[PDB]
C-alpha cells in the first residue's frame, strides 16, 4: 500500500518523527569500498592471490590464528580518511542534522558514519571498531593506536607481556556483539520508521532487528533486491525502493525536498 | 548471540 512518496510525506508531515536505521556493506561500496560478501578486483582478489582463502576467513578466528596478516591489511584498508563517504552517509547525516535521527545500526567496520559527521552517541557499530584491541592469547586490552603503528609498518602487531597477536575488537564471526548492541531493546520500539539500506541481511544477529520495531511501524528498504525478512514474510506498511543505493536515497531526498540541504551539506563536508 | 551467516 505504502509508497516512497508515502513514506515522504509521513516525514514532511512529522507523523514519523524517530527514525532509525539499519546498514550493511552496500552502502559504502559506492565509496570504493568492496563488499567482503560480494566482492569485486580489487582489495580482495589481491589477497585471495597472496594467501587469503577466502574472503569471510579474514574475519574468521581459526584462520586468523593461523594467518592474521590478511586481515591486518584490510585493516591498513580501512584508516579513516582513506575512504569518503557517499551521499548514503550524508543523507544520514542530514537525517540527525534535522532531529529525524533516533539511532543509526550499522554492520560496516570503515567508520563512514562517523566521517561524516554523524556523533557516536547516535550510532552502534554493531560488528566492533578499530579504537581498541584485544590479545588474542592473554585478552589484554590495548587502545587501538597502540598497533596502529604496526599496521601501518605492514608489521602484526604483538602483545608486550605474552608476545600473542593482538586483534582489534572487530566481530568475527562467532565472536558476541558489543554491548552498546543492547541500546535495540529500547531503541526499536521506539522508532516510528525503519529505514534499511544497503545490506543482504543474511548476517545475524544483526538481521534479525528488522523484526524488532512494531507492526506499526512502516520499513522502507532501501536496496538492489527485496531481501531478508523483509522478503519472506513481509508487513503491510513495508516498502521497498530497489536499485542502485544511491539511487534510491537521492529519490527519497528529492521526494522530501531536500535536494538543496544535501548539496550545502556535500560541498561543505567535501 | 554470535555473528553468524544464514
Ligand atoms: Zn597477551
Amino acid at each position: 500500500k505504502l509508497s516512497l512518496q508515502d513514506v515522504a510525506e509521513l516525514i514532511r508531515a512529522r507523523a514519523c518523527q524517530r527514525v532509525v536505521v539499519m546498514v550493511g556493506a552496500g552502502i559504502s561500496t559506492p565509496s570504493g569500498i568492496p563488499d567482503f560478501r560480494s566482492p569485486g578486483s580489487g582489495l580482495y582478489s589481491n589477497l585471495q592471490q597472496y594467501d587469503l582463502p577466502y574472503p569471510e576467513a579474514i574475519f574468521e578466528l581459526p584462520f586468523f590464528f593461523h594467518n592474521p596478516k590478511p586481515f591486518f591489511t584490510l585493516a591498513k584498508e580501512l584508516y579513516p580518511g582513506n575512504y569518503k563517504p557517499n551521499v548514503t552517509h550524508y543523507f544520514l547525516r542530514l537525517l540527525h542534522d534535522k532531529g529525524l535521527l533516533l539511532r543509526l545500526y550499522t554492520q560496516n567496520i570503515d567508520g563512514l558514519e562517523r566521517v561524516s559527521g554523524i556523533p557516536a552517541s547516535k550510532l552502534v557499530e554493531a560488528h566492533g571498531t578499530f579504537a581498541s584491541a584485544t590479545c588474542t592469547v592473554c585478552q589484554r586490552p590495548f587502545p587501538g593506536e597502540d598497533i596502529r603503528a604496526d599496521v601501518m609498518a605492514d608489521r602484526v602487531p604483538r602483545c608486550p607481556v605474552c608476545t600473542g597477536v593482538v586483534k582489534p575488537d572487530i566481530v568475527f564471526f562467532g565472536e558476541p556483539l558489543p554491548q552498546r548492541f543492547l541500546l535495540h531493546v529500547v531503541d526499536f520500539p521506539m522508532a516510528d520508521l525503519l529505514l534499511i539500506l544497503g545490506t543482504s541481511l543474511e548476517v545475524e544477529p544483526f538481521a534479525s532487528l528488522t523484526e524488532a520495531v512494531r507492526s506499526s511501524v512502516p520499513r522502507l528498504l532501501i536496496n538492489r533486491d527485496l531481501v531478508g525478512p523483509l522478503a519472506w514474510h513481509p508487513r503491510s506498511r513495508d516498502v521497498a525502493q530497489l536499485g542502485d543505493v544511491v539511487h534510491g536515497v537521492e529519490s527519497l531526498v528529492e521526494l522530501l525536498g531536500w535536494t538543496e540541504e544535501m548539496r550545502d551539506l556535500v560541498q561543505r563536508e567535501t | 548471540a554470535t555473528k553468524a551467516a544464514r
